[PDB]
């Protein structure tokens, strides 16, 4: 019931620049760019150059931002977590 | 006489149907204008330009439709309705996401007055920036031309950076925050891309400045 | 009045769905043709009965219908950056013969570009080709871009100008067809010209085997080499490269052939300093009694572009003292100073033969 | 201009299915609409149409009337679902033309530069391929008339389309597909005596009527003229072939030739193979 609300977020896409307030240009992974207004759901002034936001396969139109952009991988021996070594 | 507010109305109700078709210029189609006419086998005459799809996919469609071939030379960034294929208008500007503006910097906390002991040197520095900008109406009557690219170097710390982004506080310059490093990537083809994307941005902008680091690293 | 329901008409036009572009191959019978889609794809698929003969062609590109996949009408080709290449311009002629030298090498790219245009009967009479290409490498002083620059654009309003930036492209980059489809609008003007600039990035050398990078550097080199092997216009064209220093040509380019021509740049003489001198006086002028020998002789193994500063910053001096010309006294301080500091950055001159 | 048309099965059912509407009300007249053509070059097609309530008075036989809101705004209708489906003319399953005939297209030549009139017929009968098309043009005449508009006759023909023979095809069942080589050429040729030589008694017995009554039509020339194309041969007493006569023969010369030669091999294959497999599995059976 919950899967049909969101299934169309595919897939992550860049946008690029903006000439006016309702339409930018966007750029997702599949190699095709995009222009497109967004859902009323999310304010314009959320959007900023180089953002990650969700998509609606059918009307193209933003759904939801995604705020990681990054990254494949290298983050596993990146992270350290938990205590030792006390002082 | 009175026809022309008759038509007036049926053009806005028939616009009111082009917005439906406006909404939305759903995605980017780069543009190629071509002019070509097709004898039969009556006759046929048309213009017709070759689109694109960032797709990787390649279409045929004829001349937009609605903002016509004025503008411009073969573009891109239009918007286009899914698989109808229409080109409602044409979109700037250019691309792509920190491509297009690498850093976005207002002004900084410090001013041109930080730096003790140096004031003999920073006339250089401050003049080369400066000149262009309110002396330019003395340079075209004796043919004086600014100088552009300055070399700052000396052995750490020197204050250059900090020295050089002052100078941009009090003469109101549109700071960009630039790297030589930073224009190396996995994908090859990046770096080198953004001058012709930088540089295309300092013939459309005016200085503002541009200020980068470590050109003798980057330079070998 | 009427205009704006054309374009309302038009607009109905506009709900036709664009077809799809393909690269025929060939047929195995006048009812069976094979495309081949650009996206990779081939069909065999029928055609319908407003096409002509000229549809056939030896593999020449075609747009495919959405449906049954027929070819309507073909179209020759698109190019988004074919216009930025079109714009370039450099002027002389006389600007050229202005640089001040190497004088005979004026008197090289003149006969050698601009000529087989004006007059080609005097090199197929005869019987000797003109070279195919060029190699201008550097800086013992300047002149290596724009010696074949201002001739570049002095054939006619012909040329192309490419940028290493485009070789590059991307991870997996295509532009293999690129540098394909470049030569292919380089052929679109005639005579044309080709330029290679700052090849010392882009021509990388094989001699200790590196990254994948190296061979796919060799594989844009292929490019280059197959369309100038032609098969087509080739003693027509004329085609250049520059480097830094020309370790980086490999024993491939090093050779002449697709790299013929290898020119350097000398210094002025005396006498001749005030020729080189009439033309770079230009828009910055000075006070009326003066003798600009002092000037020039200062700054010695010089840019072009370097003296035009030392006028420039001369003449900058000019605002500090309030006045429009500057006494000759005050010119010689700015003249040598500036000049002596260039000096100690001129390390590094030395370059391999 | 207009050469000739192609009319499909579904739009000339379009004025069938209206005789069904007003044949049931009646109840004078006959079935008339507009006709929508698609025309893509000099030959004419046409695909849809829409069907137009219509009468036409006897006493007052010059009397017609096309409904033009029925016209104008269903024309926006399928303009909006189809643009390249336009208006080429009208349309009516006559039998024949009354003279009023000349009015209703003159009218409509505001909508399309010539209107072109299809005359079709709800009950297939006779002689041949049916229905009929007419252009509208003006010849004057020789005998000096007032310039004199007379529909000139359009050859029209049968037409298919990609996605139509689903159900039109399918609803049949009944024909057997050809058989092309065998009684398909054949059937034609007892027809082509028939079909073609009942229009030659057809018209050679009102040719005679000529002199007797009927004349004008003089015709003329048209009669004659192609009659004596047709005299190249005529053939008569007896067949004048003694040129051909050798040559008949020869025509048949290698058809007797092949099918003695393949009949012969053909057997070969056929008889031999037949054997061996047959005495492989009879005899060693049992
Ligand atoms: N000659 C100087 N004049 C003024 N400030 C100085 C000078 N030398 C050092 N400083 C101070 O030392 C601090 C360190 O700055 P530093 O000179 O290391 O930057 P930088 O080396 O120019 O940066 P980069 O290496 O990116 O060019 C600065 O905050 C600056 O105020
Ligand atoms: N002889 C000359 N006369 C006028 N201007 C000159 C001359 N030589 C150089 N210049 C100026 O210097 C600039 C650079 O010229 P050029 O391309 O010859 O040098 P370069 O190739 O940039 O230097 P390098 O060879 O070190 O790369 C040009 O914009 C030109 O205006």
């Amino acid at each position: 019931q919950s899967e049909q609300p969101l299934q169309v977020a595919r897939c992550t896409k860049i946008i690029n620049a903006d000439s006016e307030d309702p339409k930018y240009i966007i750029n997702v992974k599949q190699f095709a760019k995009f222009v497109v207004d967004l859902s009323d759901q999310v304010a314009p002034t959320d959007i900023e150059e180089g953002m990650r936001v969700g998509v609606d396969r059918n009307k193209y139109q933003i759904h939801i931002p995604l705020p990681p952009k990054i990254d494949p991988t290298v983050t596993m021996m990146q992270v350290e977590e938990k205590p030792d070594v006390t002082y | 006489t009175h026809e022309l507010q008759a038509m007036k109305d049926k053009i806005k109700e028939n616009s009111e149907k082009i917005k439906v078709n406006k909404t939305l210029p759903y995605l980017v189609s780069n543009v190629i204008e071509l002019l070509d006419v097709d004898p039969n086998d009556s006759q046929r005459k048309g213009k017709c330009a070759v689109i694109k799809t960032s797709t990787r996919q390649t279409y045929f469609l004829p001349v937009i439709g609605l903002v016509d071939a004025e503008k411009l030379k073969p573009g891109d960034l239009v918007g286009v309705n899914k698989d109808s294929y229409l080109i409602l208008e044409t979109l700037p500007t250019e691309y792509d996401s920190r491509v297009k503006a690498m850093e976005v910097d207002e002004r900084p906390t410090e001013q041109y007055s930080d730096i003790g002991g140096l004031d003999k040197q920073i006339q250089e520095l401050v003049e080369a920036i400066v000149l262009p900008m309110n002396h330019k109406e003395k340079f075209e009557n004796l043919g004086i031309q600014p100088p552009k690219g300055v070399l700052m170097y000396g052995p750490p710390g020197t204050g250059k950076t900090l020295l050089a982004r002052a100078c941009a506080a009090q003469t109101k310059a549109t700071f960009l925050k630039l790297a030589g490093p930073q224009l190396v990537q996995m994908f090859i083809g990046d770096g080198a891309k953004l001058v012709r994307d930088a540089f295309a941005l300092a013939k459309e902008k005016a200085p503002s400045i541009i200020f980068i680091d470590e050109l003798d690293a980057i330079g070998t | 009045t009427k205009q704006y329901e054309k374009s309302e008409n038009d607009l109905k036009a506009l709900q036709s769905v664009g077809q799809i572009v393909g690269e025929v191959l060939k047929q195995l019978t006048e009812e069976k043709f094979i495309v081949k889609a650009t996206n990779g794809p081939r069909y065999v698929v029928g055609c319908r009965r407003q096409l002509d003969k000229s549809k056939l062609k030896p593999g020449t590109r075609v747009a495919l219908d959405m449906t049954t996949l027929t070819i309507m009408r073909y179209l020759p080709r698109e190019v988004d950056p074919l216009v930025y290449n079109m714009s370039h311009e450099d002027p002389g002629n006389v600007s050229y013969s202005e640089i001040g030298g190497l004088s005979e090498q004026i008197r090289e790219l003149r006969e050698v570009i601009e000529l087989p245009l004006t007059n080609p009967e005097l090199f197929q009479r005869v019987g000797i080709i003109p070279p195919k290409g060029c190699l201008l490498y550097g800086p013992p002083g300047t002149g290596k871009t724009l010696l074949a620059r201002a001739v570049a654009s002095q054939l006619d309003c012909n040329f192309l100008k490419v940028v290493s930036s485009s070789i590059v492209d991307k991870y997996i980059g295509e532009s293999a067809r690129l540098i394909r489809e470049m030569f292919n609008y380089a052929r679109d003007h005639q005579p044309c010209i080709i330029f290679m600039d700052e090849i010392d990035a882009i021509g990388g050398r094989r001699f200790s085997e590196g990254t994948s990078a190296d061979r796919e550097i060799q594989r844009t080199l292929m490019e280059l080499l197959n369309q100038m092997d032609g098969f087509d216009t080739l003693h027509r064209v004329k085609m250049i490269m520059a480097t830094n220093r020309p370790d980086t040509l490999d024993p491939a380019l090093l050779r002449p052939g697709r790299l013929d021509r290898k020119i350097h740049i000398d210094l002025p003489n005396e006498q001749a300093r005030l020729d080189i001198l009439k033309i770079h006086a230009g828009p910055i002028t000075k006070h009326g009694e003066i003798d600009y020998e002092a000037i020039v002789k200062l700054s010695d193994g010089f840019n072009g572009a370097d003296l035009r500063n030392v006028c420039t910053e001369a003449g900058m001096f000019a605002i500090r003292a309030d006045h429009d010309f500057v006494v000759q006294e005050d010119f010689m301080k700015a003249v040598r100073k500036v000049a002596d500091s260039k000096k100690l950055e001129s390390k590094l001159d030395y370059k391999p033969v | 201009a207009v050469q000739k048309v192609v009319v499909h099965p579904l739009v000339l059912l379009s004025v069938v299915d209206h005789f069904n509407r007003i044949g049931k009300v009646g109840n004078q007249k006959r079935v008339v609409g507009v006709l929508l053509g698609s025309w893509q070059k000099k030959v004419l097609d046409v695909s849809n149409s829409f069907a137009v309530p219509f009468d036409e008075d006897d006493k007052d036989d010059s009397v017609w009337f096309l409904d033009h809101d029925y016209l104008e705004n269903m024309y926006g209708m399928f303009k909006k679902v189809n643009a390249r489906e336009r208006i080429v003319g009208w349309y009516h399953t006559g039998p024949k033309l009354h003279k009023n005939d000349i009015a209703i297209n003159e009218l409509m030549k505001r909508y399309c530069p010539n209107s072109v009139l299809v005359i079709i017929d709800v009950k297939p009968k006779d002689l041949g391929l049916p229905t009929e098309a007419y252009i509208s043009v003006e010849e004057v005449h020789d005998d000096g008339t007032p310039t004199s508009k007379t529909f000139e006759h359009v050859t029209s023909e049968i037409g298919a389309e990609e996605a139509e023979e689903v159900g039109v095809e399918h609803l049949l069942r009944d024909i057997k597909d050809t058989t092309v080589g065998t009684l398909s050429q054949r059937i034609t040729n007892q027809v082509h005596g028939l079909k073609g030589l009942n229009s030659k008694l057809l018209d050679i017995r009102s040719y005679l009527e000529k002199v007797a009554t009927g004349k004008l039509p003089i015709n003329h020339q048209i009669i004659y003229q192609l009659q004596d194309v047709f005299n190249l041969l005529p053939d008569v007493s007896l067949q004048e072939f003694v040129k051909a006569f050798y040559l008949k023969t020869n025509d048949q010369m290698v058809v007797v030739y092949l099918a003695s030669l393949i009949r012969s091999v053909v057997a070969l294959h056929n008889l031999i193979n037949n054997k061996i497999a047959n005495r492989d599995a009879e005899k060693k059976e049992g």
